[PDB]
């Protein structure tokens, strides 16, 4: 209640090495405001704190490699992992920056195959 | 639609100690409407007043640059710059950010030279300085005579390049007059470069005869 | 150099009491910052913003907190801590504290600590 | 989709004698059809055999290039040479055209210098050339060890810029070894250019010690 | 640069013959480029006439064929327009025009003063 | 008799200096072969020989002013002097070189109102 919440699909994937893997977020209210959009992505794996992967929707983090990507607008979004590689394999989450408070999504697991 | 984001030259980051960085933005044909450019720092810290023009080109277009200037500290510290251009023409906004080269670092090695006479042009005299294997590529060069600073149009940089190995390099070249070297026979090809120790200054003599 | 943000007083936690949490800032000055946030995780279930300082002192809470929750800062040990009382069920997390980034008046939070494990019991 | 069209470099033109001019085409949207590339001369005159090349880009992009060898006789007395790309995708076809530029011609000054030892690089030193007030602006540029010419890739050379004058200027860059000057301590600046005279030659040695 | 200069127009009885030469200077006929005859009536529009390439090869328009000659003489450098059987149509002034060369067709780059010629009543 | 005619409009025109022309050339036949059209465009001032401004519909000829442009292709080709200068006031033929005999247009009179 009165919280932009983010609801993230699918829950759950599980994918192979090499494989492009596309995960969406999608805001109750748009988070757009003077020609961005306030919707940045982190990657977090078991154990460990998150990282901060892109922010403002679609700019890579400095040292971030170029195979994730984030599109998106309005109540939209999409990671995009191009080629999965073996240290992708994590939850990721999206955040919102646009209102207070800052909420998260509910989490996305990236499973290997076997 | 194109925007580009500079550093500061090492001589108004290092020298003037006041250095500051220009947000160019080209966007070919203009529509109607102004076009916004607002900055932000990493650290969130205010930014201070940014100076802008705007020239109207000859080939149908419109250049428009804002110049930031920046703390010395605050840039050698590691903060970052972000420059947002909006346009009521485009959808989304575009963006550029800026902060200090990261890298190795190795300070340039500066040669200066003269050219002997040529018949003919015998009141003239050209002088070369090449300045190598320097990282980053960010560097300045001024060429000094009788203590003063010679004007900056005076000579010629070439747009860095690689060696071999490692570094950058880059020629400098200044055409000196008669009366000059009669006056004090002695010109200094200085660089400005982040990794020279200390005062960021790197520089050469040269003597016609 | 490099930022680091180390987490400490996690541990087992009474019901109705009160928490005191710390981060050591090292490698940079949190009056120099940047904004200062507290983040937790409770078990099944998403990350919650908790709370923020910029380096003006400048103070944020998440309405879902705000009463029983108060981010101090100590700039003589380049510390900042997260004390909350009247404590529950759901402050079973793992407090996560990071440091953000700023752009055009929103943030990011591009660095964190390990975070340190905080449990409430039965009561 | 763009195209360009070259003038065949002063080596090729004077020393070698066997000119060739390239047409080139950058492809934006590439992989349909094919892409017909033919020539024409100003005089009527016909067109050798042109050797047709193309690379794929990793950028997803296609690049097709076509050379022309062409008399010496005839781009020095000024025939027009002319390049027609044809591509099913585009509405109409591109042209571009090449012949002798224009201009009053002047003579390259060549300066040829030697860096000093640098401590911690005593088995490498740096050879510079400079050449100016050469017009017009197309030079060719070689050095030579042993009288026998060195790959092209040892050295680099900037693009002509112009003098304060009327003529332009160029640098040349070789690093050289300790094993090649123990063998001869004799480095050539080579400079080819039509206005040179004669034999379209200017040279300068330069020694390391 | 290359130049023509036209001469030998003039004032000529219908039926009769008249021979108009086109000095070449600057440029040699041989290493041409195509070498061309062109027309126009009184304040009325121009037309093609004959050309000559640097091999030799002739072309003329059919509106003339028959009645009209083009020659060179590559030790003058100049070529001529033969005109047999002077029609009251063929007043007119008479440029020579040097063609530059575009795949397969030609444009007329470099024009000389012009002669006339009067086809008397 | 089956010569490819070629007629301008307008056949006479007045403008001021500073006006913009635009004079047309349409065609009995088309006059495209191998992607071009071969159409050329001369000027000719009063009691002079004409002169190369425009080759193969759109190429300018070398040392002609940029405000001559040529467009068109088919049968419907286009002269265009954006900025008339005073020196401008002649007769513009166009003129095909598709197929033998080569033809010209009657000829565009540009003259100056008054
Ligand atoms: C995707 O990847 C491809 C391949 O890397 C890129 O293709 C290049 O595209 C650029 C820009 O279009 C081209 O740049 C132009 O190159 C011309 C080639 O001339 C060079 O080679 C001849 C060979 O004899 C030399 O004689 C000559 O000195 C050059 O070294 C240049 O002639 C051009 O310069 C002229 O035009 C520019 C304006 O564009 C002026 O600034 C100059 O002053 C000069 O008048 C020009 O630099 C390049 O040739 C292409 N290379 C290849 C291999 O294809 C794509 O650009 C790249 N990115 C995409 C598609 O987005
Ligand atoms: C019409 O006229 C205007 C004015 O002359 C002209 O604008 C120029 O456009 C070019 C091309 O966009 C600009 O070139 C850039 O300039 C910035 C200035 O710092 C440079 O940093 C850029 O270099 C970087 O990026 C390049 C890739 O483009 C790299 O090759 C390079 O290594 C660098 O990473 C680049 O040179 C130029 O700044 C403007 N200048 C002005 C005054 O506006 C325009 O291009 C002309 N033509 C048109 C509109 O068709
Ligand atoms: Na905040």
């Amino acid at each position: 209640g009165s919280d932009i919440q983010l609801t993230q699909s699918p829950s759950s994937l599980s994918a192979s090495v090499g494989d492009r893997v596309t995960i969406t977020c999608r805001a109750s209210q748009s988070v757009d405001s003077d020609g961005d959009s306030y919707m940045n992505w982190y990657q977090q794996k078991p154990g460990k704190a998150p990282k901060l992967l892109i922010y403002a929707a679609s700019y890579l983090e400095s040292g971030v490699p170029s195979r994730f990507s984030g599109s998106g607008s309005g109540t939209d979004f999409t990671l995009t992992i191009s080629s999965l590689q073996p240290e992708d394999f994590a939850t990721y989450y999206c955040q919102q920056s646009h209102e207070d408070p800052y909420t998260f999504g509910q989490g996305t697991k990236v499973e290997i195959k076997g | 639609v194109s925007a580009y984001l500079s550093r500061p030259s090492p001589f108004d980051l290092f020298i003037r100690k006041s250095p500051t960085i220009t947000c160019l933005v080209v966007d070919l044909a203009p529509s109607k409407g102004t076009v916004n450019l607002t900055w932000s720092r990493a650290s969130g810290k205010p930014v201070n007043h940014s100076t802008r023009k705007e020239e109207k080109q000859r080939n149908g277009t419109l250049t428009v640059t804002s110049t930031l200037p920046v703390g010395t500290r605050d840039w050698i510290e590691g903060e970052t710059y972000q420059c947002r251009v909006t346009h009521p023409h485009l959808p989304r906004a575009l963006m550029r950010s800026t902060t200090k080269t990261s890298g190795p670092r190795a300070a340039p090695e500066v040669y200066a030279f003269a050219t002997p006479e040529w018949p003919g042009s015998r009141d003239k005299r050209t002088l070369a300085c090449l300045i190598q294997n320097f990282m980053p590529e960010d560097i300045s060069v001024q060429w000094l005579h009788n203590e003063v600073q010679l004007p900056d149009a005076r000579h010629s940089t070439t747009q860095p390049r690689k060696t071999k190995g490692s570094g950058f390099f880059v020629f400098s070249r200044l055409e000196v007059t008669r009366a000059e070297w009669e006056q004090k026979d002695e010109f200094i090809c200085r660089a400005v470069h982040e990794a020279a120790s200390p005062s960021q200054t790197v520089q050469r003599a040269v003597s016609v005869n | 150099s490099e930022v680091q943000l180390v987490e400490s007083g996690g541990g087992l936690v009474q019901p109705d009491g009160s928490l005191r949490l710390s981060c050591a800032v090292s490698g940079y000055s949190i009056t120099s910052g940047y904004s200062w946030n507290w983040i937790r995780q409770a078990p099944g279930k998403g990350l919650e913003w908790v709370a923020s300082v910029t380096y003006d002192g400048s103070t944020n809470y998440n309405p879902s907190v705000k009463g029983r929750i108060t981010i101090s800062r100590d700039d003589s040990k380049n510390t900042f801590y997260l004390q909350m009382n009247s404590l529950r069920a759901e402050d079973t997390a793992v407090y996560y504290c990071a440091r953000g980034s700023h752009y055009f008046g929103h943030w990011h939070f591009a660095v964190w600590g390990q975070g340190t494990l905080v449990t409430v019991s039965s009561g």
